RNA sequence: GGAAUACUGCCAGCUGGGACUGAGGACUGCGACGUAAGUCAAGGAUGCUGGCAUAAUGGUUAUAUGCCGCCCGUCUUGAAACACGGACCAAGGAGUCUAACGUCUAUGCGAGUGUUUGGGUGUAAAACCCAUACGCGUAAUGAAAGUGAACGUAGGUUGGGGCCUCGCAAGAGGUGCACAAUCGACCGAUCCUGAUGUCUUCGGAUGGAUUUGAGUAAGAGCAUAGCUGUUGGGACCCGAAAG
RNA sequence: AAAUAUGUAAGAAGUCCUUGUUACUUAAUUGAACGUGGACAUUUGAAUGAAGAGCUUUUAGUGGGCCAUUUUUGGUAAGC
RNA sequence: GCCCUGAAAAUGGAUGGCGCUCAAGCGUGUUACCUAUACUCUACCGUCAGGGUUGAUAUGAUGCCCUGACGAGUAGGCAGG
């Protein structure tokens, strides 16, 4: 709200708060990101450097999500399964009756390997693994079921 | 339209403000330009007196 | 809440350093030296009024 | 007149009362004003001052934060204080017993810590138990860790993160970034 | 012109925006209409289900 | 145009001593250096690699690094309102040790030992430096020293 | 409890007692300290002149030194000289240890303060009248007793004279007990400065330098 | 030869005249005088006496008298200026709103978070309710193909609040979150090493390097709101010669 | 070859004793770094002061200057 | 040394004026005296700092209370109204 604005403490001193000498002027330095190559140059390279010319390839008609492989860590899967339903695997470790843990299903598509899963069987499907994913799946007696 | 050219006027008065200080010291400071060869080794005496040290807690 | 001196108001000067009772009682403020007879050396005295 | 040495009328850069408005806060705040005021006990004279803090100051205590303070040696049976929010922590499986006080809880945390046996008390619950602090561990969480704080210090060389509002390649990456464009930082 | 350490916005405000702001007051108004026209197709299309 | 070479201004810095030009001796050479080691430094301008640049001309620092031909010298070097900190690369013709620090831990042992033969007698010690005391009394004798007395002199030419 | 007060308000009455009669035991004491030290140096230079000799006496040991300038137009360097002594405000004054690493000090100081050597009794009008200690940041007076021995007591002194004592004969504790001292805050010279102008230096028509023993008639204007 | 006196300095020696002040509002402190009862100038004035009632006193105003005081506003190193504007009065008259943001603060929930496109509903632009998505966040790195975060109690060292143990204390030992400095480990880029294998060109284990990254190493974000600051907008208000 | 100005030092991040690590280094259990264990806490290593120390984030105005002592360049000089 | 000459400009005028000659001039010394928004003590306002205090105890806990210090200000920042 206005009345809480400085624009009114302001009231009754000339020039508003911007000096006498240096006055408010219409755009003194341009529009804009008018010369960043020349009188804005320092300020362009220092809180942005790299913002001038190219690097990298082109691509047309890039579409996003081609690209979707959103990405699970070790770190948590076991949210992937409903809290209940969860502690009921976790006391019975079993190479019998392991519980399926779709991912796809979930919204991701690649596990990754950021963790450490308690040594409790699972059945992991996903499109794409890390290495290591997989190699911490199997070190609980799990597995890796690639999916489509 | 001629202007003043340079001066250090007022430059110390600035710089007193709330300068000078020194600029903080630490043990254990940055190794930045110290010898190579000379570094690559002492990681190796150090992994070792803390691996050695371990043969204390077991 | 109202700084009193001790060199005025006996009273404040008794709080801080008695003694001044004794001092004042037993003069002292004066007193004598006891007298001697030391004279200065034929020296001293033909160097100051020398030249 | 006087040569001063010091800013006259100087105040100090220090909170004296919570910002906030909350008339529970400020209850808390009247409680541990009292409390450090009328014992010693280090510990009070602390969390009175942490009730002034501001959200930032305050980052998150997460529960697993606490599952490790707790593995240190004789700290098992301590009691965390937590003078902010405590969140879950979905990484820990082996969740330990202990009493937790704390301001707020999020709902996953109170579960966690109670399911683990465990106790979950405001801090005036904690005032009366312990008036100085006996068996308190008192946590703070990770205050350098916020996104805003990337930017801090940004500068040539400085190996800070850029105000950028929209991120990838074409977007401040070439000149001035390596050495065949330009240059680098 | 270019100063501090912030942001580089891209706010695409040069050309005339004014002239083309569309302001949803109606959006309640709407509602009720897309309503009463649902009831009152509900209405004429007998048992059938819309 | 004005001019600000490297070695500007440094006609007389990087001048040799009088009658000491040619040949370094080896005392130069032979001298070990540590690290945290104190160093002044003064350029000789006959070996003109490892230079200190002109600033830093008689300044003092300390080793942060031990080369084959060189030092590394950490020196604080004020710029604008703070100071900075600067790594220098000098060969040891451009290096000393500091007296002033050797005099410095010349005091420490004297210190410990001082303090040794004080507590081998459980007695005190005062092992910190006083500054130059007023005086004590004394009393001149006359005796051969009957004092000559001077007066001013009249004014006198010359030429 | 109505017979554990006077149990303890008594039990301070004797306290008080005690220490009431301990101090006027040492003030008794001090005054022949002085008495006789004094003597033994006037009989001592009747002694080297009997002898054909000149006794020389020490050199002094103290100075009080007060602030006869303003505060505006002063060089960088006495100016700080003048805040390290703590002679901030004009007219005020403190006490200096002499030595070699404070006597340059003073040099450095010189056109804008007048010093000497102060008098038993000028130190100790001095204490009394304007003596004021520094506790907890706070300026407070010395009204009594107890207040000095809250402070200096662990170094000795637990009485004004004992402060005196401290300052006029130096040594162990005077910097402890010196800096306890708040600066003096004196008043202008009542009857004048003597002098057509203050900023020459006292050699040379007035003010402003070591005037010496001098500095006693002044400041006992300015107390 | 024996004195005085001047000069200088000291007295916790005595004492007269004048001036300004009288803050505080039970007690509590330190004392002093007393053989004691008790008294006191001892942590800030009381006593006695008088005067004023169409009045003493005080506020305001006018005038006189003493001293003092150039015209404001502005740009400016410098304005009372022989710089500009302004004869007088009233009413109008200038940092806004919006889209996107920085920092900080408050609040909700929290590894999540955002009901309002829309649907439901209504006492009808409100309030109450809501399913699927979507957005931002929880993954980085590389130009890309791509690959993708525990040797270790998620490491070592050094400070480190608080807590614990011993102590009557002082102090000593233990544990030490946040924060800081440093050494190391992990992920991607780069340059090497190139095992077991294979279809002989595929594959890329392992171990490295003064290289490098807006990373990891028991998550902090998402959303509403406000001040200040940012960019575009008529953009604080009025103003061209032009096109 | 001054005066005035000007670098650094005046300890706990210290000192000494024992001996551990390493791929560096040495003819070499030699060194060099970094440590374990032990010893010294009264002045722990000059003075004076400290109105508290450290630190982070963000943002205004400014970016025509002028004057005096001294030093000093151009100019006959200048309120240059 | 002081004084005299050297010593010429334009409205009428300036040791500030009057006026001053063993000065009311020049050099020097000695006392007293006058006077700033500065110094000393005290009251009051505010600012900052440090404390004390709701144990149950008529009406302000962001409040009451004790203590110390400090106060110039354009452009400008912030706060309280
Ligand atoms: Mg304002
Ligand atoms: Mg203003
Ligand atoms: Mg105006
Ligand atoms: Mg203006
Ligand atoms: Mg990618
Ligand atoms: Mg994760
Ligand atoms: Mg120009
Ligand atoms: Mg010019
Ligand atoms: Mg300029
Ligand atoms: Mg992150
Ligand atoms: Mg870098
Ligand atoms: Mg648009
Ligand atoms: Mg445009
Ligand atoms: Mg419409
Ligand atoms: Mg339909
Ligand atoms: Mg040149
Ligand atoms: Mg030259
Ligand atoms: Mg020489
Ligand atoms: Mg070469
Ligand atoms: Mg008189
Ligand atoms: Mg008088
Ligand atoms: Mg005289
Ligand atoms: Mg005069
Ligand atoms: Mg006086
Ligand atoms: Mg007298
Ligand atoms: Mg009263
Ligand atoms: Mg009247
Ligand atoms: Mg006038
Ligand atoms: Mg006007
Ligand atoms: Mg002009
Ligand atoms: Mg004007
Ligand atoms: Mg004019
Ligand atoms: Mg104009
Ligand atoms: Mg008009
Ligand atoms: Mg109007
Ligand atoms: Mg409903
Ligand atoms: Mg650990
Ligand atoms: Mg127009
Ligand atoms: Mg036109
Ligand atoms: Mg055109
Ligand atoms: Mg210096
Ligand atoms: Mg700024
Ligand atoms: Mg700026
Ligand atoms: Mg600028
Ligand atoms: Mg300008
Ligand atoms: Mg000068
Ligand atoms: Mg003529
Ligand atoms: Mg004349
Ligand atoms: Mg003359
Ligand atoms: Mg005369
Ligand atoms: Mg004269
Ligand atoms: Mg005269
Ligand atoms: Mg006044
Ligand atoms: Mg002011």
């Amino acid at each position: 709200p206005s009345r809480f604005t400085k624009t009114r403490k302001h009231r009754g001193h000339v020039s508003a708060g911007k000096g006498r000498i240096g006055k408010h002027r219409k755009h003194p330095g341009g529009r804009g990101m008018a010369g960043g190559q020349h009188h804005h140059r320092i300020n362009m390279d220092k809180y942005h450097p790299g913002y001038f010319g190219k690097v990298g390839m082109r691509y047309f008609h890039k579409q996003q999500a081609h690209f979707w492989k959103p990405v699970l860590n070790l770190d948590k899967l076991w949210t992937l399964i409903p809290e209940d339903k969860r502690d009921q695997y976790l006391k019975s470790a079993s190479k019998e009756t392991a519980p399926v843990i779709d991912t796809l299903a979930a919204g991701y598509g690649k596990i990754l390997g950021k963790g450490r899963i308690p040594n409790v069987p699972v059945i992991v499907k996903a499109r794409f693994v890390s290495k290591l994913a997989e190699e911490k799946i199997r070190a609980a007696g799990g597995v890796v079921e690639l999916i489509a | 339209a001629k202007s003043k050219n340079h001066t250090a006027h007022n430059q110390t008065r600035k710089a007193h403000r709330n300068g000078i200080k020194k600029p903080k010291t630490y043990k254990y400071p940055s190794l930045k330009g110290v010898d190579p060869k000379f570094r690559r080794n002492h990681k190796h005496a150090l992994h070792g007196t803390a691996k050695a040290l371990a043969a204390a807690k077991k | 809440v109202l700084k009193k001196n001790p060199l005025k108001n006996k009273q404040v000067l008794l709080r801080l350093n008695p003694y001044a009772k004794v001092f004042a009682a037993e003069k002292l403020g004066s007193k004598k030296a006891e007298k001697t007879g030391t004279k200065p050396a034929a020296v001293f005295t033909e160097t100051l009024k020398h030249d | 007149g006087i040569d001063h040495t010091s800013k006259q009328h100087k105040r100090s850069g220090h909170r004296t009362a919570p910002k906030s408005d909350n008339v529970y806060l400020k209850l808390l705040v009247k409680l541990y004003t009292f409390l450090a005021r009328r014992t010693d006990a280090p510990f009070n004279k602390v969390v009175l001052k942490a009730l002034f803090l501001s959200k930032i100051n305050r980052p998150p205590v997460s529960v697993s934060r606490i599952a490790r303070a707790l593995k240190q040696e004789g700290a098992a049976n301590k009691t965390v204080v937590v003078v902010g929010t405590v969140t879950d922590d979905a990484r820990i499986f082996e969740f330990p017993k202990t009493t937790v006080a704390a301001l707020r809880f999020t709902a996953g945390a109170r579960a966690k810590i109670v399911k683990a046996g465990g106790e979950c008390i405001t801090l005036d619950q904690l005032a009366v138990r312990a008036p100085k602090g006996q068996n308190t561990l008192i946590l703070r969480g990770p205050r350098n860790s916020r996104e805003a704080v990337r930017h801090f210090g940004m500068g040539p060389h400085k190996g800070k993160a850029p105000r950028i509002l929209s991120t990838g390649r074409k977007f401040e990456r070439a000149r001035g970034r390596r050495r065949s464009k330009g240059f680098k930082v | 012109a270019i100063s501090k350490n912030l942001p580089i916005l891209k706010n695409h405000f040069r050309k005339h925006w004014q002239e083309r702001v569309k302001v949803h007051f109606d959006q309640a108004g709407k509602k009720v209409s897309r309503r009463n026209a649902r009831a009152t197709r509900a209405a004429k299309i007998a048992p059938r289900p819309l | 145009g004005k001019s600000h070479g490297y070695r500007s201004r440094t006609r007389y810095m990087f001048q040799r001593d009088f009658r000491k030009h040619g040949a370094v001796h080896l005392s130069t050479y032979l001298k070990v250096y540590k690290v945290g080691d104190i160093v002044d430094i003064k350029a000789n301008g006959s070996i003109q690699k490892g230079m200190p640049h002109k600033f830093y001309q008689g300044k003092t620092g300390v080793v942060y690094n031990v080369t084959k031909s060189s030092v590394g010298v950490i020196i604080n070097k004020m710029v604008g309102n703070r100071y900075l900190e600067k790594r220098l690369n000098l060969r040891v013709e451009h290096i000393k040790h500091s007296k002033c620090r050797q005099e410095f831990l010349e005091r420490v042992k004297a210190n410990a030992a001082k303090r040794a033969e004080a507590k081998a007698q459980g007695v005190a010690v005062q092992l910190k430096r006083q500054p130059a005391q007023p005086r004590e009394s004394r009393i001149v004798s006359t005796e051969g020293n009957v004092p000559q007395t001077l007066a001013p002199v009249p004014y006198e030419t010359f030429i | 409890t109505a017979e554990q007060v006077a149990a303890e308000r008594a039990a301070r009455k004797a306290a008080n007692k005690e220490k009431r009669a301990i101090i006027l035991e040492r003030n008794a004491a001090y005054q022949k300290e002085y008495e006789t030290a004094e003597r033994n140096i006037i009989q001592a230079k009747r002694d080297a002149k009997a002898a054909g000799s000149y006794y020389v006496e020490a050199q002094h040991k103290l100075v009080f030194v007060v602030r006869i300038k303003g505060i505006n137009k002063i060089p960088p360097k006495p100016r700080k000289v003048l805040q390290l002594l703590r002679l901030t405000r004009i007219n005020s004054g403190t006490f200096v240890k002499v030595t070699k690493a404070t006597l340059e000090l003073l040099k450095l100081i010189e056109p804008y303060v007048a010093y000497g050597y102060p008098s038993y009794s000028t130190i100790r009008q001095l204490v009394y009248k304007r003596g004021f200690g520094k506790i907890n940041k706070q300026r407070v007076p010395l009204s009594d007793n107890a207040i000095i021995e809250a402070n200096l007591g662990k170094y000795g002194i637990l009485s004004i004279d004992d402060l005196i004592h401290e300052i006029i004969t130096v040594g162990p504790h005077f910097k402890q007990a010196n800096n306890f001292l708040w600066p003096f805050k004196l008043s202008n010279p009542s009857g004048g400065w003597g002098v057509p102008r203050k900023f020459k230096h006292f050699i040379q028509g007035g003010s402003f330098g070591n005037r010496e023993e001098f500095i006693n008639k002044l400041v006992k204007s300015m107390n």
